[PDB]
RNA sequence: AAACUCCAGUUGACACAAAAUAGACUACGAAAGUGGCUUUAACAUAUCUGAACACACAAUAGCUAAGACCCAAACUGGGAUUAGAUACCCCACUAUGCUUAGCCCUAAACCUCAACAGUUAAAUCAACAAAACUGCUCGCCAGAACACUACGAGCCACAGCUUAAAACUCAAA
RNA sequence: ACCACGAUCAAAAGGGACAAGCAUCAAGCACGCAGCAAUGCAGCUCAAAACGCUUAGCCUAGCCACACCCCCACGGGAAACAGCAGU
């Protein structure tokens, strides 16, 4: 998070803000504001770091950054409010909306898609092909089928050496 | 609208709940028997897999769990 | 009538309960829900549609464990009524309603009216209800009853929930 | 006739296409790829219906399949009209 001494986004570009009293600097810093003012500072840092035009807010890049800041605020809220079902819904929906944005950005501007993933630390994932419950019977059988395959591969290798050894004895 | 269709369903449900309550000890013995055959049918399916693949016994260290018990 | 009679009235001290008036307002939330006060956090998405099962929720009742307990109150007990009264009426009291941590996953969960976009002209339109329509998409329906059932499958559910037939029967519903 | 570097006809092999009902059959369980090889990678099919069960000869100048049964027929069971007439 930005330091508490950081000035608000509105008072950071007023002339002479560095020569005011220390008390005036506290009243205009993040320490004396609500958390939403701190999120506007985080959003500004990501823009200058990632997007080419930090002033264009309607581009698909700015939207992914703005939504990524909201997602982080929901995660911090839920870390303290674990039974808040309403905000748990807002988090999961926001993550879905960002994935849809990333999908559209990956399809249209790959170079910008790579810089967004690096800048925000997002690990893009492709959706599953099928949506179906993995109940106990299936989970158990799938584990057994993988063990059976692993054991058959070992027996097929031990049938190569014996055949190779016997072939050399003929010579 | 009248509630004649609801009333037919109402009596059906009442008589069903009463039947289940009257025979809940027989049904509990039947349910137990079905879950056993269900576990056996599941063990046969896994055994069919490793036998058809050429193996003679279950893979080393495999134990078919009981996936239908209350525990 | 039973019940109480360490009962009742005034006065003072005094909640892990419930939130007159405002509200003739019609707001918030995806729905379920939300109307005492304060503060913190906080109410997704710059195209739309998109799921019984994926993902996350979901009144009341109910289950498991530990607490609180004013009042209410299934069950149960007592009183009365009655041909009988396992009720309706009166009294008492419990599970339960509350908190915490997990489950359960249902409703006439209905404003019985799907989401989005558009129209008020033409034929306005079976009836009633809350006027009649267009485009587009998803979901769903095809006589009644059997059937919120049987079987199978899944599920922390073991008298449960979800999905859900057929045979016999009728010429109606 | 015989060769036909051909035509006609048409197997095997490779690619593609090709019935119905049931999803209360929802997962299949090795079903892929690379490499000259050694071997390496962990993939392949599937609600646009895989896998499975049940029904049925078909798309009729005709075609397919079968030919007592064990899909086949060395072998075995056994001793064969689903050729015509006939019982
Ligand atoms: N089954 C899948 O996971 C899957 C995959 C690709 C596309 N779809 C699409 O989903 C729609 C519903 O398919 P169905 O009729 O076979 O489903 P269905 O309702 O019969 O459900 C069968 C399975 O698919 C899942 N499913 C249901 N609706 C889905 C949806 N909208 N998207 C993804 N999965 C869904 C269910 O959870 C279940 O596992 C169709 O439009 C289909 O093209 C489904
Ligand atoms: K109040
Ligand atoms: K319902
Ligand atoms: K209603
Ligand atoms: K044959
Ligand atoms: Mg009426
Ligand atoms: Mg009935
Ligand atoms: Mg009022
Ligand atoms: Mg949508
Ligand atoms: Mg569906
Ligand atoms: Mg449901
Ligand atoms: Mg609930
Ligand atoms: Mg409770
Ligand atoms: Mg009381
Ligand atoms: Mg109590
Ligand atoms: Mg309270
Ligand atoms: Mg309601
Ligand atoms: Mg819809
Ligand atoms: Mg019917
Ligand atoms: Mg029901
Ligand atoms: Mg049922
Ligand atoms: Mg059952
Ligand atoms: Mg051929
Ligand atoms: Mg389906
Ligand atoms: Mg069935
Ligand atoms: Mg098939
Ligand atoms: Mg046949
Ligand atoms: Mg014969
Ligand atoms: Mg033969
Ligand atoms: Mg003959």
């Amino acid at each position: 998070d930005p330091p508490p001494s950081t000035l608000l986004k509105d008072y950071q570009n007023v002339p002479g803000i560095e020569k005011v009293d220390d008390v005036v600097k506290r009243l205009l810093s993040l320490e004396m504001a609500n958390k939403k003012e701190m999120l506007k500072i985080k959003q500004e840092q990501f823009m200058k770091k990632i997007v080419a035009n930090p002033e264009d807010t309607r581009s698909l890049e700015a939207r992914i950054i703005a939504l990524s800041v909201k997602i982080r605020s929901y995660e911090e809220h839920l870390e303290k409010h674990r039974k808040d079902k309403a905000h748990k819904r807002y988090l999961l929906m926001s993550i879905d909306q960002r994935k849809k944005m990333l999908k559209n950005l990956r399809n249209t501007n790959y170079d910008v898609f790579e810089k967004i993933c690096w800048g925000l630390g997002i690990e893009y994932t492709f959706p599953p092909l099928y949506y179906r419950r993995a109940h106990r019977r299936f989970v158990t059988k799938k584990a057994l089928c993988i063990r059976v395959f692993q054991e058959t591969q070992k027996l097929k290798k031990r049938r190569r050496a014996l055949k190779a050894a016997a072939a050399a004895q003929k010579q | 609208k009248n509630v004649l269709k609801i009333r037919r369903r109402k009596m059906n449900h009442h008589k069903y709940r009463k039947l289940v309550k009257k025979t809940r000890f027989l049904r509990r013995k039947v349910q137990e028997g079905r879950l056993r055959r269900k576990q056996i049918k599941f063990e046969k399916d896994l055994r069919r897999i490793w036998l058809k693949a050429g193996l003679k016994e279950a893979p080393e260290g495999w134990q078919t769990p009981k996936i239908y018990l209350r525990g």
